[PDB]
């Protein structure tokens, strides 16, 4: 019949191939597909969902829900500060963003952060959210944070300030520090100490290349 | 202020999170024919109000059978062994202006929860107490019951990234009301309403309640469920 | 390593078929050829489920509902003769199982089986979407027996079958101990209802029970 | 010649394949097909044929033809009662319906029942045929059967009443009970005790998926 | 298990070709290679008929008349040398049969035979609709010899042939005992005149004789 | 199926062949090609470049 000749690679089993498998049950006709709500067609649709970031993950507050709460209410040291990279960072590694990025080796994109102030409706103050570029050093003072990139976030007007941090990739990252511009001003009835929740997702669109096994599972 | 009414139940409300971008709908065969009650069933079933103190870790309800004693909807569960519904869920908080706090109101379809001491199971009355909610706990617990520690809500996941589901934040600084519409997520078009818990409404306080020594020591959370587009199997011959 | 300009724009590797559809070894087992005419060590079983090893199990728990064809390719070895021929019998969810290597179930016409002789390419058998429902459920918050009886969390919709494997050679002069490695692969996979990733380690292969684990790794202060 | 490479699955023998078998007798030309009456082109054409259902299959009446006869002619206990599922039910498992359904694991459809009254042409009475839904409990009395689904089948007018029971599938079923609404009224010449035959088939169309081996053969 | 909503509409698995056309093992047999030059244990026979095993026999008795091509694939093993070559000789209904492993019938040009050497894919031989009539008859209410002689129920129209199998190797230093498994499969099957299913168990492979069996399993009362 | 017959030269490994190698990472999409200055498309573009010739290559 047809003269064929087997190339190198015949009668082998490459694990990652896409050949036509001979079906064991050919007569069998499978169940018709109904419409089920909430289809996922791409993994990066999970990374675009905001989720609470455990910024206050200090040594004794990680098995409770005090990990998610940033205590607000000393103006010389910042409120919080963390590396801005969803991989290899204790704060952003178990986020929905940071967990769908540990399945991959090459990823690059931007990341948006939402700071929801969960204090009273009468508490009023200012917080200064500074961003350091990936090469720069952290601000040691509030003035040195003001001279860089910042957003003086008035709490009494808006209760949710949104960032969008670019240049986030791996294959020495940024910083999101936060400072007391003013103290929390509060009437006699409302409580003095408040909390700030944080969030993280993919800002506009996220690029991600090389799939691997996750490190968390043992 | 909008005063919604359904049947013989009127509530007073003050934006809707449509779960998975879909509004519940009917299933549309003479071999199997559904019955659409429409009458009653759709009215508002206000559960008992839940007091939220400074030390409350959370709550959960398991639907559809949380409404198993609620009127005609809880009575059609005993006569029909197949059904489906939509469950518009309003969650008010009616706190004051000096109270502070924040809630996660999330629905979590198919919340398979884990036992407190593994290598065994729980006696099935630990997942649900019909109308009343099972609270979470602040730390780990033992015994033949649900591992109800927050940070690992029920399923062994992180409680912070529980936002992937149909959710709504209730920040007492800004808002007080939440509303979620959950369009019957299941792998079979109709299922029994006593075996299978289609979703788990769990309300989890991220930022704890706080106030001073003059306010009321709690904030009552009011839960209201309206079963929409409920349809059942047929009881008549063909 | 150093931080480079990772400049490209692609999410083709993040789709569901390019995330789940990867062949992974899910079942090693030994089975002899001779001796002990009534023994359970002359064939393999492996009830097919996604909850086999925790690395794959974790990926299937990203999603509540998913449906997919499976296309497994066995890799069979031998130790210690003639040329050996094997039999990999897939029984459906409704199917009789053998109790011994010489049971009559092995001859059932409704159980498809491949007869692979040694030396050729590995045997490949593909199984369609069997389930009664419209998708396989990774999680089932419900009870198998009505009125809140035993067996929490186990539905019969996500039953995929079993995979009985034996030598077809009746006997041998010496002992031959064959080893099989089943390579499971989802195919034409769809997935619904995303779900947060697993945080705690796995305890048992038929339940969701866990030990309360910390959220993230701890650091010294909030500002360092 | 043509560079080919053998995939995994070459030189194997999958039992369920549909490959072109090389014909052993190629010269041989087979006998022409005449038209033979009564062709079957689908198995569910056998399930649609009515056949007598052994309702009276009590412990000593199964090797005779008293299994098929429902004795008619105490109004407090029903005449007969049986599970409405052609699989795993002693009454409906050896019917033409119930026997072509044991070759399969997944089947779903409806089933019609015909009650042929085989009494005299002068006997007159009423029977109340109640149907319970698959979740409901059986009626313990005649009134409780009347409040559900029923058909008061007048024997003196029509001698054959047809049902069509839906929601019949496996992968806890219905009930067809029958009650004395009235006794059998009979003139002095006709006999007092009568019989009722039953029948069963597929009502409109029947769905059936996964072929298996039958349990009956050993 | 639980009663689920089995919602779909399909009868493609209930057609005759999707009901009968399934390969089932119908003939295991041993045959040696050497010794006993005049012996009947050095080859296999298996007169081809549908009344081989009761599971398949039951399906062919759903229908009175049926016609179909058959496509059997043998699965040959060996125990205990060189590389072995086999011969599977199908003789038609009109065909000479061997009496010994070294008979001259094996060389008949009108008996098609496959020469399968060990290690390759299994040998497949396909046989068309041989019968003299227009269909194979599962049942024959009649007498072979005119005027009501012996041999009830056996017509010569539903004769399919025989299948003689041997080693082609003339001898061997040691003893080699080969095992063959013939996988019968109906193909392009049509069926006429449906027929009620078998109720009683089978007695013998050439007759319809039976023991009177009960209709269904008994229950306690008519109302329970 | 299709009746094929293997020619001499089947199942061998000729070192200099140009057959379609089965890719090990099929899902993987490689990095886009940017324009890098100074592409070589032929070796004889190196021979056309002048270069200094050591004519005075005496023993020391």
């Amino acid at each position: 019949g047809v003269p064929v000749l087997n190339t190198p690679g015949s009668n082998q089993f490459l694990t990652s191939d896409d050949y036509q498998s001979p079906s064991a049950m050919p007569q069998f006709d499978e169940t018709p597909e109904m419409h089920i709500p909430g289809e996922v067609r791409n993994l990066m649709e999970i990374a675009e969902v905001d989720s609470v970031v455990p910024v206050n993950n200090v040594t004794g507050k990680t098995k409770s829900m005090d990990a998610y709460q940033i205590p607000v209410g000393d103006k010389t040291k910042p409120i919080f500060s963390f590396q801005m990279d969803p991989g290899y960072s204790s704060v952003l590694k178990r986020t929905l963003l940071g967990e769908m990025l540990n399945y991959y080796a090459h990823w690059s994109g931007s990341v948006k952060l939402t700071f929801l102030f969960c204090g009273s409706a009468m508490a009023t103050g200012k917080l200064l959210i500074s961003y350091s570029p990936p090469g720069a050093s952290v601000p040691t003072s509030r003035k040195d944070a003001m001279l860089g990139t910042h957003i003086v976030w008035d709490i009494g007007l808006q209760s949710s300030c949104v960032l969008c941090v670019p240049w986030i990739s791996q294959s020495s990252a940024g910083y999101i520090t936060c400072w007391y511009q003013t103290n929390i001003v509060v009437p006699p009835g409302a409580p003095t100490s408040c909390d700030v929740l944080c969030f993280a997702s993919a800002c506009n669109d996220f690029s991600v290349r090389l799939l691997r096994d996750t490190p968390f599972m043992a | 202020v909008r005063s919604m009414t359904l049947g013989n139940s009127t509530i007073t409300t003050q934006n809707v999170v449509v779960g998975y971008g879909e509004w519940p709908s009917y299933l549309s065969t003479a071999e199997d024919q559904p019955t659409q009650p429409d009458v009653a069933t759709c009215r508002f079933y206000t559960l008992e109000s839940v007091q939220w103190e400074k030390t409350s870790p959370g709550w959960w309800w398991k639907f559809p059978e949380a409404l198993k004693n609620m009127g005609l909807f809880g009575q059609n569960m005993h006569y029909h062994y197949l059904g489906r519904a939509g469950y518009t869920i309003h969650v008010q908080c009616n706190a004051s202006k000096f109270h502070q706090g924040c809630l996660l109101v999330v629905c979590v379809p198919e919340a398979e929860m884990g036992c407190a001491d593994t290598d065994t199971t729980f006696p099935a009355t630990e997942l649900t107490t019909e109308d009343t909610p099972h609270v979470f706990t602040s730390d780990s617990i033992t015994g033949k019951k649900v591992q109800a520690a927050v940070c690992n809500a029920g399923m062994g996941v992180g409680v912070g990234n529980l936002t992937i589901f149909p959710h709504q934040w209730i920040n007492l600084r800004t808002n007080n009301s939440a509303t979620i519409v959950i369009p019957y997520i299941n792998s079979v078009p109709m299922d029994n309403m006593f075996r299978h818990y289609n979703f788990t409404l769990m309300i989890i306080p991220f930022a704890p309640l706080n106030f001073t020594d003059g306010a009321t020591a709690y904030v009552p959370i009011t839960v209201t469920i309206a079963p929409m587009y409920a349809e059942y199997n047929g009881l008549r011959l063909a | 390593q150093t931080r480079h300009v990772v400049n490209f724009h692609s999410r083709s590797e993040s789709t569901i078929e390019n995330f789940m559809g990867r062949a992974a070894c899910v079942f090693m087992d030994q089975y002899k050829i001779n001796g002990e005419e009534t023994s359970t060590d002359r064939f393999a079983v492996w009830t097919i489920n996604i909850r086999e090893m925790a690395q794959l199990r974790r990926k299937c728990e990203m999603f509540t509902y998913m449906r997919f064809d499976i296309e497994m390719t066995m890799v069979i070895t031998s130790c210690q003769m003639p040329v050996l021929t094997h039999q990999i019998m897939y029984v459906p969810p409704g199917g009789p199982i053998p109790a011994k290597v010489d049971g009559y179930e092995w001859q059932t016409s409704t159980n498809p089986s491949v007869f692979w002789t040694e030396g050729n390419a590995p045997p490949r058998i593909s199984i369609p979407f069997i389930s009664v429902g419209n998708a396989y459920s990774s999680f089932y918050d419900g009870w198998s027996h009505f009125t809140q009886d035993g067996t929490y969390g186990y539905t019969t919709l996500n039953a995929m079958g079993k995979l009985y494997i034996r030598h077809v050679n009746r006997s041998s002069p010496h002992q031959i101990t064959s080893t099989i490695r089943v390579y499971f692969k989802p195919k034409h996979i769809k997935a619904w209802v995303p779900r947060p990733p697993r945080l705690c380690p796995y305890i048992n292969k038929r339940d969701v029970n866990f030990v309360v684990t910390e959220i993230t790794d701890s650091r010294t202060s909030i500002t360092d």
